[PDB]
Parts: structure tokens; C-alpha cells; sequence
């Protein structure tokens, strides 16, 4: 089994929906993560 | 706060050089 | 015609980072008289007692 | 175009970095100026303590 | 006896390191999506889901 996860930022969560409506490639479910902490630059890119 | 630098390049691959320096930043630069 | 734009909000994030460096100078220098009070409240609660035993 | 979305980008970070390097010597400035009134005033009680 | 003891350990300490590889892939979404999309107040979390033979 393998698994692909790509997410689509810019409504903007509607068109994801649109990625359902074909129905030969994926569910195309949302897995939703809460908001985590932010307020660094060059720490952000050093986390990578 | 910081954030210059300064250089040169030749032409032969100027345009080479600016697609791959935003792939690997991931974006967040400004190369005039 | 971007980077004349980008730098002046950097210029502007140095006075708001500096203003920080504005304000915890004025609540340390505002803290050093308030320690005054401590003086204000021993002073009376001293007083008190060297007069009852006195 | 596309550059001037790159530039967005980077007032949206400097301002966001301006605003996280400014509350953090505020959370300084919240947790310093009690622990200098705490010494201070227990600092200020000993020099009475021994005239008491 | 060993058999069984091991069997409970391995149940619950892969089921953890799965869910620890799950939420480090999601910290690895919810890294480069802010540098690669702009930071307003935060880019617009979506996923995706398998697919066989029609990639």
C-alpha cells in the first residue's frame, strides 16, 4: 500500500472538494492539523 | 535587522542560477 | 521598484523593536521608585512597634 | 507579478519577527519586574531588620 | 513466556512510533507551506489520499 500527501493552500477549502468530483484519481479527504506555534524565520528554515 | 549580500555572476547562466536559488530557500528572497 | 518599498518597513520594524527597548527601560526605571513604597510601608510598621515598646 | 507575491511575503515575515522580538523582551519586562521588586523589598526589609 | 510478553510490547510500541511518524510528516506539512505559500495568518491546510496505477 502507498499513500500521497499534498496540501493546497490558496473558497479556497472548496476546491479541494473539486479534486473529489474526479472520481478515477483520489477521495481526497481534508486531515486536518490544528494551529501550531509560529513567530521564527530563520529558525523555520533550520527546522527543515 | 540584516540581510545583504553582494556578488556577481556571469550571463551564461544567470537565468540557471535564480530557478534553482528559490527552489532551495523555499522561496522567501528577492534577486533583482 | 520592490526593494525601496521593503526596506522601509524594515525601518519601521526598528523603531517598533526599539520601542520595546522603550518599554522594558520604563517599567524597570518605573520599579526602582516604586521599591520606594516598601521604604513608605516598613518606616510605619517600624513606628508602630517603637512606640508600644517604647 | 509573481515577484511582487515574494515581496508580500517579506513584509508579512519582517513585521512578524518585529512582532515576536518585541513581546519577548515584554514577557522580560513582565517577569523581571516583579522578580527585582521581590529583591528589592526583601533586600529593603534586612537593612531595617537590623536597625529593628 | 516470552512469547507473549513481546508480543504486547511490540502492539503498543510500533502503534506509537506509527503515530509519531504521522505527526512528523504533519510537521513536515505544516513546515514548508508557510515559505512556499504566503504567511497572512496561516495557509490553508488540506490533504490528499491514495491512489493505485493512475499516478
Amino acid at each position: 500500500t502507498e499513500f500521497w500527501l499534498i496540501s493546497a493552500p490558496g473558497t479556497w477549502e472548496k476546491l479541494h472538494a473539486a479534486t473529489t468530483k474526479n472520481n478515477n484519481l483520489a477521495v481526497s479527504s481534508k486531515f486536518n492539523i490544528p494551529d501550531l506555534k509560529v513567530g521564527t524565520l530563520d529558525v523555520l528554515v533550520g527546522l527543515s | 535587522r540584516l540581510g545583504f549580500v553582494a556578488g556577481v555572476i556571469n550571463r551564461e547562466r544567470i537565468p540557471t542560477f535564480e530557478r534553482m536559488l528559490w527552489r532551495v530557500c523555499r522561496g522567501n528572497v528577492f534577486l533583482r | 521598484q520592490g526593494i525601496q518599498q521593503l526596506l522601509q518597513a524594515e525601518k519601521r520594524a526598528a523603531e517598533k523593536v526599539a520601542d520595546a527597548r522603550k518599554r522594558k527601560a520604563r517599567r524597570l526605571k518605573q520599579a526602582k521608585e516604586e521599591a520606594q513604597m516598601e521604604v513608605d510601608q516598613y518606616r510605619r510598621e517600624r513606628e508602630q512597634e517603637f512606640q508600644s515598646k517604647q | 507579478a509573481d515577484v511582487q507575491k515574494q515581496i508580500k511575503h517579506m513584509m508579512a515575515f519582517i513585521e512578524q519577527e518585529a512582532n515576536e522580538k518585541a513581546e519577548e523582551i515584554d514577557a522580560k519586562a513582565e517577569e523581571e519586574f516583579n522578580i527585582e521588586k521581590g529583591r528589592l523589598v526583601q533586600t529593603q526589609r534586612l537593612k531595617i531588620m537590623e536597625y529593628y | 513466556k516470552q512469547f507473549g510478553p513481546l508480543v504486547r510490547w511490540l502492539k503498543v510500541n510500533f502503534s506509537e512510533a506509527f503515530i509519531a511518524w504521522i505527526h512528523v510528516k504533519a510537521l513536515r506539512v505544516f513546515v514548508e507551506s508557510v515559505l512556499r505559500y504566503g504567511l497572512p495568518v496561516n495557509f490553508q491546510a488540506m490533504l490528499l489520499q491514495p491512489n493505485k496505477k493512475t499516478m
